[PDB]
């Protein structure tokens, strides 16, 4: 049972690393996607005026 | 002279009448250009909000 506990804690450690990495990457691309939304709004407006 | 003054008065009258007609037709052209302008901007706005 000690060995099995070791294995389960190892799986838990790997999962906790991947979760943190996913959350960080998610935050970066989330900010980027919000900025992308704003920029596309700007380009649509410039298309408004020039058209 | 009677004949010639008759023609003078007649063509003067017809010239005044078509002067009024040109004035009103030019005003109508200005109105239609403004209306077509309004169609242009509002159509652009609607076709873009629909995009």
């Amino acid at each position: 049972i000690q060995a099995e506990e070791r294995e389960v804690s190892a799986r838990l450690a790997a999962a906790e690393t991947a979760l943190g990495e996913s959350d960080a990457r998610r935050q970066t691309q989330d900010a980027a996607l919000e900025d992308n939304a704003l920029e596309i709004d700007r380009l649509r407006n410039a298309l408004l005026q020039s058209d | 002279l009677a004949d010639s003054s008759a023609q003078q008065k007649a063509v003067e009258r017809r010239a005044g009448d078509l002067n009024v007609a040109l004035e009103r037709a030019l005003d109508r052209i200005r109105a239609l250009e403004e209306e077509a302008d309004g169609l242009r901007q509002r159509h652009a706005g609607v076709d873009t909000a629909r995009a």
